[PDB]
């Protein structure tokens, strides 16, 4: 488990908090991200 | 009239303390759903102070 997404529509129409923890770097953003139909991160 | 400063004119519920809403969704005032097009009971949510 490497992150969390918080919002209402998660479709770039509203602001959605994005938290990702990659190895040693915690990243927090509140951008209007355009998310995939099924968001995931590849190895 | 200045066109750079806007204010939200319609919203279905009141804002929580320190809440920030900048969505530009067309406000549906009627029962018929707006599909991004303005019209009867479908108005733009922001207005200019002028
Ligand atoms: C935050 O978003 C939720 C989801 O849309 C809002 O809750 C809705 O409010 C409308 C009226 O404004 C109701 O008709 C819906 O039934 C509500 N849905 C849910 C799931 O509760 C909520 O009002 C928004 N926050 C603010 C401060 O407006
Ligand atoms: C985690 O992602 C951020 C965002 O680009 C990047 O700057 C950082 O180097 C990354 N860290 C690791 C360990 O991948």
């Amino acid at each position: 488990i490497r992150g969390w997404i918080f919002g209402t529509t998660l479709d770039s129409k509203t602001q959605s908090l994005l938290i990702v923890n990659n190895a040693t770097n915690v990243v927090i953003k509140v951008c209007e991200f355009q998310f995939c139909n099924d968001p995931f991160l590849g190895v | 009239g200045n066109y750079n400063y806007l204010y939200r004119l319609f919203r279905k519920s009141n804002l929580k303390p320190f809440e920030r809403d900048i969505s530009t969704e067309i406000y549906q005032a009627g029962s018929t759903p707006c599909n991004g097009v303005e019209g009867f009971n479908c108005y733009f949510p922001l207005q200019s102070y002028g």
